[PDB]
């Protein structure tokens, strides 16, 4: 794959069969995600009856940030009280689906879809909040940078999603910025996570991606996160920065703005992975090349004829 | 100096002996095995092989008189084979009583004996017993340290030569009683009992051979340093009048034999016999037999047409990998007599690791 899916592609799977299923089975199912996520799939009363949770080390922050509003207005009906050591849930009752095939497939969608929905409320309260900076500052243009620099203090996220990044995020009248306080604590993905950020921040100086947000890149902070608290400017973290202009989170483009930037450090850690890969086709080619240099210091001998099995061959 | 390759053996060729009318020759393939090559017109035919060694066979060697040849293995054991009236060969195992392996074996100009070179530290000296219809072995022990590379025997019957892997050439007495008459006085000595030391002489690297001169009164041998060195003795407990050591630029000789009193063929690593001559006033590298030493549009068959598609396949390109400029491919590991009467060798032959047995005429 050159791109990471955005949905947990089990729970897609799952819930397409038994949104179909003639005769549903029981399930008792821990999944595991990228950054710590984990689910638990079950049907803890009937066969009839799915319950599906979400545990997340980060969800009290996310919580501070609309995440309920948000979880409530894509779930609805089907939000249920929080199961043991899990943050959210939703039961979803199989005779009580959908009348069509295409609003099963979406709502199959939507809780497959759980993770990025969850940690798409930051970047909403930044969309709709940007809405109203641009409209002020549309208003009056030589206010405008006092709003602006009272929102880069009053209205910033930061999410400490997992032990090693923070990602932190801001609007201004036309404009999100979000940081990534990014690191590899493996140290061979260090190693090549380095060339991976170098070559992500060079990329956007050409002139193929002008129409990609403006990334900068430094390892100190960005000026605006430098006091924020759990960020280090000696600790190691390199600082991915992406500048979102209107254009980038436009209504026919926000959802997928949003899942897209979310999966940033996870597409960056698989392709270090896969590159290992690459690197390994790439040696393997050359030691290949090799044999022929020691294939040379072979004298020229006839083997004698064998069949396909090795067997002697008694003819010719 | 003219060359001929007589045979291209299919395996390795650290040993081969003809017999004394060079009508056939015996060879060690680097198995357990020994060839028996006879003539085919000019050419050579694969005769008979030799099989009863377990390990790889180390040594041959073929006695002219009495046409006998005895073979050394890995497997510790020597055979003597000899010839039945109907022309097939009886074996005869020899017990050597070796701890390790059998590394080097000549005949006894008299052929009344042979001794076998080991890795145990030690020479067996064998003699056959009439009274037992055994062969029997006689260990040289006393100042052996290492791997015996090599063996000499003096034109007299007694005097054995043995170049060691302890970076030393040796002179030991294997006087036999009841196979022996009792020595003449010599250069090396007079009261000459078994195992008695007549030199000690050093190497700067390990002595692969050696070779006493025509009349007995000197000693060439060659070490792994690529140099050969010539000792003249004066007598017992006595330093020799001369010890001259030539140093070569080539690599190491692996084999040696006097030409005449005043020249030295010798060859190994260096892949080319290069011819010594001097006497006990100096000694001197004075020519190289092999010319090769200097480096020196038609229709096209189907075995260079497959050929130049499997190098071009397996290799870098269609080009085939160019020859040694020396007839020797690999390096000539031994070198013995073929033509004149000793003390002026006229021709010799060499065998070495790439199967080539070839003739060279001085």
């Amino acid at each position: 794959m050159l791109s990471l899916d955005y949905n947990n592609i089990f729970i897609y799977e799952l819930l397409t069969e038994r949104f179909s299923s003639e005769n549903p089975s029981s399930i008792d199912q821990v999944v595991t995600d990228f950054d710590g996520v984990t689910f638990h799939i079950s049907t803890p009363e009937e066969k009839t009856k799915i319950l599906i949770s979400l545990s997340m080390k980060c969800y009290p922050e996310l919580v501070n940030y609309g995440t309920l509003d948000l979880l409530k207005q894509i779930y609805g009906a089907y939000v249920h009280e929080p199961e043991m050591g899990y943050n959210f849930s939703i039961l979803i009752d199989l005779q009580q689906l959908p009348a069509t095939d295409e609003e099963k497939e979406q709502l199959a969608m939507s809780i497959s879809m759980l993770k990025r929905n969850v940690l798409a409320a930051p970047f909403h309260r930044a969309f709709t909040k940007q809405a109203e900076l641009a409209d002020l500052a549309r208003k009056d243009p030589e206010n405008a940078p006092m709003l602006d620099k009272q929102a880069t203090s009053q209205e910033l996220m930061a999410i400490h999603y997992r032990d090693e990044e923070t990602i932190v995020l801001w609007p201004e009248h036309d404009r999100v910025t979000v940081v990534f306080s990014t690191k590899f604590r493996e140290e061979t993905d260090r190693i090549f996570g380095k060339v991976f950020l170098q070559e992500f921040v060079d990329a956007r100086r050409r002139p193929a991606i002008q129409t990609a947000p403006q990334v900068l890149f430094s390892y100190d902070p960005p000026l605006e996160i430098r006091d924020i608290q759990g960020i280090q400017k000696g600790d190691d973290f390199g600082f991915v920065t992406f500048v979102l202009f209107e254009r980038h989170f436009t209504p026919q483009n926000r959802e997928d703005c949003i899942s897209h930037i979310q999966v940033f450090r996870n597409t960056l850690h698989f392709h270090i992975k896969a590159s290992k890969a690459y690197m390994h086709q790439r040696m393997r080619k050359r030691v290949a090349d090799f044999q022929k240099v020691l294939n040379r210091a072979k004298p020229d001998v006839e083997l004698e004829r064998k069949t396909a099995t090795g067997r002697s061959f008694v003819r010719a | 100096a003219t060359s001929q390759v007589l045979h291209i053996l299919p395996k390795p060729s650290y040993e081969h002996a003809f017999n004394s009318q060079r009508t056939e020759f015996v060879t060690t393939t680097a198995t357990n095995q020994v060839e028996l090559y006879e003539q085919d017109g000019n050419g050579w035919k694969h005769a008979r092989t030799f099989s009863d060694h377990d390990k790889i066979v180390t040594c041959v060697d073929w006695a002219p008189k009495s046409n006998r040849i005895v073979t050394c293995s890995q497997d510790r054991n020597a055979y003597v084979y000899e010839k039945r009236p109907d022309g097939t060969w009886k074996q005869t195992l020899v017990l050597l009583r070796l701890n390790r392996a059998a590394t080097f074996v000549r005949w006894s100009p008299n052929e009344d004996k042979f001794a076998v070179g080991s890795g145990a530290r030690v020479i067996s000296v064998c003699y056959f017993e009439q009274e037992n219809d055994w062969w029997v072995s006689k260990h040289l022990k006393r100042p052996l340290r290492s791997t015996i590379l090599s063996l000499d025997w003096h034109p007299n019957n007694v005097l054995l030569a043995a170049g060691c892997a302890d970076r030393k050439a040796y002179v030991l007495s294997a006087y036999v009683r009841d196979v022996d008459a009792k020595p003449e006085a010599s250069v090396w000595g007079s009261r000459l009992p078994f195992n008695t030391v007549c030199a000690e002489y050093p190497s700067g690297g390990w002595v692969h051979a050696v070779g006493f001169s025509p009349s007995g009164n000197a000693l060439a041998y060659a070490g792994h340093d690529s140099s050969v060195t010539i000792a003249y003795p004066s007598a017992p407990e006595q330093p020799p009048r001369a010890l001259i050591t030539v140093k070569l630029s080539q690599l190491p000789l692996r084999s040696l034999l006097w030409a005449n009193e005043s020249a030295i063929v010798a060859a190994g690593y260096n892949y080319s016999p290069i011819l010594l001559q001097g006497n006990e006033s100096g000694w001197a590298h004075t020519r190289d037999l092999d010319a090769g030493t200097s480096k020196t549009e038609g229709p096209v068959s189907f075995t260079a047409l497959r050929s130049t598609f499997r190098n071009m396949d397996l290799k870098g390109s269609s080009q085939s990998i160019s020859s040694l400029p020396t007839v020797h491919q690999n390096m000539i590991a031994t070198l013995r007599p073929y033509a004149g009467t000793p003390g002026n060798i006229t021709a010799f032959t060499s065998s070495g690791t790439d199967g080539r047995v070839v003739l060279w005429t001085l």
